[PDB]
């Protein structure tokens, strides 16, 4: 449609971010933006070997969870909010919020580091759920359990059983085979009508239907990929139908709006901030926030 | 095919 970047580079994106058109930015973030916090990317020493799974992917599958929930809860104790501090990438999105640029952040992560970084719930679409709320597995029951109730069991190595029907209690985390929250679909419908820039950070786009989000962007909307490798160049598979289009296009002769920056997210965001002139503001924000987190202890 | 709303991997099948 229209080319808005004068150059397909990080410098070209930065220069565009300072233009008058760049009003609304949407972020798609994956596991790569939390690795530098200490949270390993399980999709890429084996962190899962200790659980003796039939296969590493099983720990995130709903059918395996309902029979063998122990490995997940052991991992959940590690992933729990408070065990980690947000990264530079997280606080970069905080800067987007405070400057009024952040329309929405869609996240594949379940570490809630976005929330801790200062992003409010309205700013957030947690595509794969949250640990803040838990429900009973029984459809006849479906009793809701608070965060503190859930937190006590997980840190005490006790599988959370229901207090009514004695069934299993799982955090509202979206496992494979489970349906995504309603917010995801209602937000994706309206958010991508008015987005000026797509920031895809720390994801190889390996999980659906999250990966399909990139096809919802308008044809002229620039899309920047900050990831350890190139991704999203294949069929987005929107609606589980092929041929609809929307795949990333960095290297072809037809490329016009897709920019790939290869490396770690922290360095990617630092580089982008340096170009934008937010370098000092970003560094201060991180150190100040981390100090405030340690102040709670 | 009918499970778009379901969390999946990037396979072009069900
Ligand atoms: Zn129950």
């Amino acid at each position: 449609k229209e080319r808005l970047l004068d150059e397909l580079t990080l410098e070209g994106v930065a220069r565009y971010m300072q233009s008058e058109r760049c009003r609304r930015v949407i972020c798609l973030v994956g596991a790569g933006i939390s690795t530098s916090a200490g949270i390993p990317d399980f999709r890429s020493y084996d962190n899962l070997e200790k659980y003796h799974l039939p296969y590493p992917e099983a720990i995130f599958e709903i059918s395996y969870f309902k029979k063998h929930p122990e490995p997940f809860f052991a991992l959940a104790k590690e992933l729990y909010p408070g065990q980690f501090k947000p990264t530079i990438c997280h606080y970069f999105m905080r800067l987007l919020k405070d400057k009024g640029l952040l329309l929405r952040c869609y996240t594949q992560n379940i570490d809630t580091l976005e929330r801790i970084a200062g992003l409010e719930q309205e700013d957030l679409v947690e595509a794969h759920g949250t640990f803040y709320t838990s429900h009973c597995v029984s459809a006849s029951c479906r009793h809701e359990y608070p965060l503190s109730w859930m937190k006590e069991k997980i840190f005490s190595e006790v599988t959370p059983k229901c207090e009514d029907c004695q069934s299993l209690v799982k955090p509202d985390i979206v496992f494979f085979g489970e349906s995504l929250p309603a917010r995801f679909f209602s937000c994706m419908q309206s958010d991508f009508l008015k987005v000026d820039l797509l920031l895809v950070m720390g994801t190889s786009l390996q999980v659906q239907p999250f990966a399909s989000l990139i096809s919802k962007a308008p044809l002229s909307t620039p899309r920047l990929l900050i990831n350890k490798e190139k991704a999203g160049q294949s069929d987005p598979f929107l609606g589980m139908i092929m041929g609809l289009g929307g795949g990333m296009d960095f290297d072809s002769k037809k490329a016009y709006r897709d920019v790939a920056w290869l490396g770690e997210c922290d360095q990617g965001c630092l580089a982008l901030a340096e170009l934008l002139g937010w370098k000092k503001e970003l560094e201060d924000l991180v150190r100040r926030e981390h100090a405030s987190i340690d102040a709670q202890s | 095919y009918h499970t778009y709303h379901v969390k999946r991997r990037t396979n072009y099948y069900c």
